[PDB]
């Protein structure tokens, strides 16, 4: 059973002029189904019980 | 150290890491599990006796 | 709405992190993974037909 449920993030330094725009494009892709597509083509393969 | 501007990889968001560098919103919610070998069924019936 | 209008500092609760809201109010680190799910009644599976 799952424990220590902390996800994966794109890490940058404190200054990070891309900080705000990176997280929004991650959120937007979540709502756009973009990460769902990348989930299928790289993770969800099955072909094994 | 400045050799990288970004970390595009499975970096989990930790308190220790988040104190120094900053993370975007997660692109992959996950956690910790255990990996164990599949148990191939095989009867221990030595003989009919 | 009550954080945008400076009526309260924080908006704790079951708020979902959205792209639209993040453009007006800045969220925090998620403490619960959420999303979308679909609720359907039980359908059973019976037994295999070649026992
Ligand atoms: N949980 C959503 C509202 C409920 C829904 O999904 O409709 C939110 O925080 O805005």
């Amino acid at each position: 059973e799952l424990f220590f449920r902390s996800g994966f993030g794109i890490g940058m330094r404190k200054d990070s002029p891309w900080k705000q725009n990176v997280s929004l494009s991650i959120l937007k892709s979540h709502e756009n189904g973009f990460m769902e597509d990348l989930d299928k083509t790289w993770v969800r393969y099955q072909e094994c019980d | 150290s400045g050799q990288a501007d970004m970390i595009v990889a499975p970096l989990t968001i930790n308190n220790e890491r988040a104190q120094y560098i900053e993370f975007s919103k997660p692109f992959k919610y996950q956690g910790l599990t255990i990996l164990v070998k599949k148990e191939i069924p095989r009867s221990t019936l030595d003989s009919f006796m | 709405g009550e954080v945008v209008m400076k009526r309260a500092y924080m908006a704790v609760g079951s708020l979902t992190i959205n792209e639209e809201r993040s453009e007006v109010v800045d969220f925090s680190v998620p403490f619960i993974e959420t999303g979308i799910s679909v609720m359907v009644s039980r359908s059973n599976g019976t037994v295999s037909p070649s026992a």
